[PDB]
């Protein structure tokens, strides 16, 4: 559906202007409630606290054809020098600041003293910082050839330890959705940072429920003191 | 009916069949109470408060065919011709028609389509732009007088980077005066809406009888003339 559709048929759902009473929207609030629903929907979808899809990011064929628009790749090669960690070999890496969760996160290493497995991709594995300290020393969970601990720390960034050199880092996370506006906002206003009209990136399959989901705010918005 | 038909039944209803007879009323007399009883109905029928049945202009066939003839379309022209101070930035003034006596259906059409004009009231005025939005509903636009001098001039509010093409009103149009006879004389013209010519009632015939019986009783009230009658029959003025 595009912009001037999620309008209508949020009209229509709402009932505005019929006979009866009912309850009418700017644009403005149609474009909040629709990025709202947006927003809720695809986190409950992604973490799968959603009782009525029931499954996770990727745990079916429906959410994978849902959030499909928002899976973006990343690589990067240059570390943030001077941070404090929680060991000597640990490198600092920016994150895209528009990622919301990362689903896959690799990394692959450069280093001599792997001699002939030179360039091994090896797997990223966040750890809690419970588990860290008797982690190092760990040789089957540890740090290794073949896996890397990645910590979250301020500034949005991933302190990978390992026990050899990190050349690149790779991921694949979810992105910040586009927000859903449906005309061009005044000076001032925004959402997410937008001011123009931005149509929604995901599937048309979702764009119904969350026009449901949207209405539903609506309703709530308008009648949680009456 | 036409001018003779009302003065002759005006006679007929006034002094003609009473018994202890009144004096005949002269043809300006007639004329300027023919003009106030006509103000008076279109006033009472389009208001449902006004009228014994509650029913306003378009709330049964009699009161839509009542004010048929007096229905008019025309647009409003642009206010560029002179500077002006608008109370909002963002609105652009227009002209109505100077034979303007009530608004019910306004529009404008934009590049983005035809947009009906809500009038909006001064508080509802600042309800609305106390929110974040401060602009129409999609399908809509707002609407508040401005200074107006000679003519109702209209600041129009619409939604940004849009434009005005025109801005049609239907609107009730001004009702001409009722007047019997020429009131050209040699000892000075005396005129009811500034014209001394004969004028048909140019409304329905349907409301010809309804504007007789209102001239009768108000030229009753008159003769009776204490401060009683005139305080009731000045109450369906209104």
């Amino acid at each position: 559906m595009t912009n001037k559709e999620f309008s209508d048929g949020f009209s229509t759902l709402l009932n505005s202007f019929g006979i009866t009473p009912n309850i009418t929207l700017d644009e403005y609030e149609k474009s909040t409630f629709l990025t709202n629903a947006q927003e809720q929907l695809i986190i409950d979808i992604y973490s799968g606290r959603n009782i009525i899809y029931g499954k996770s990011f990727e745990q079916t064929e429906e959410i994978r054809r849902y959030l499909s628009n928002l899976v973006e790749t990343y690589e990067t090669s240059t570390k943030v020098t001077g941070k404090l960690g929680l060991s000597k070999d640990s490198v600092f890496f920016e994150i895209p600041q528009d990622t919301w969760f990362i689903t896959y996160e690799v990394a692959f290493l450069k280093d001599s003293r792997l001699g002939c497995l030179d360039g091994i991709e090896a797997s990223v594995v966040p750890l809690p910082q419970d588990d860290l300290y008797r982690a190092k020393d760990n040789p089957f969970r540890g740090p290794s050839k073949d896996r890397v601990l990645r910590l979250d720390i301020k500034s949005d960034l991933a302190e990978l330890i390992s026990k050899y050199n990190v050349d690149k880092y790779l991921m694949r996370y979810i992105s910040q959705p586009t927000p859903i506006i449906l005309v061009d906002l005044p000076d001032g206003l925004s959402i997410n940072g937008v001011s123009t009209e931005s149509e929604c990136e995901l599937n048309p399959v979702v764009h119904r429920a969350i026009l449901e989901r949207a209405v539903q705010l609506a309703i709530i918005s308008k009648t949680q003191l009456t | 009916m036409n001018v003779n038909e009302f003065s002759n039944e005006f006679d007929v209803l006034y002094n003609n069949i009473m018994s202890n007879a009144a004096p005949g009323l002269n043809e300006y007399e007639k004329s300027v109470l023919l003009t106030k009883a006509q103000e008076e109905i279109v006033k009472n029928y389009f208001e449902p408060a006004g009228n014994k049945y509650g029913k306003g202009l378009d709330d049964s066939p009699k009161r839509q065919i009542d004010f048929s003839e007096l229905i008019k379309v025309g647009e409003g022209v642009l206010n560029t011709s002179a500077p002006t101070i608008t109370f909002d930035k963002r609105a652009k003034v227009y002209d109505l028609p100077a034979d303007l006596f009530l608004v019910i259906n306004e529009a404008v059409d934009t590049n983005a389509g035809t947009k009906q004009i809500v009038p909006i009231s001064y508080s509802d005025y600042t309800r609305l732009m106390s929110r974040p939005y401060k602009e129409p509903v999609k399908y809509q636009a707002w609407r508040i007088i401005t200074t107006s001098i000679n003519n109702i001039s209209v600041e129009l509010i619409v939604n940004s980077n849009e434009t005005i093409t025109d801005y049609k009103v239907r609107y009730i149009r001004r009702p001409a005066p009722i007047i019997t006879t020429n009131l050209s004389s040699e000892y000075g013209d005396v005129t009811i809406n500034g014209v001394s010519t004969v004028s048909e009632c140019e409304l329905n015939p349907i409301i010809h009888s309804e504007i007789l019986q209102r001239a009768v009783e108000l030229a009753k009230a008159a003769y009776q003339g204490d401060l009683q009658a005139s305080v009731e029959l000045g109450q369906r003025s209104e």
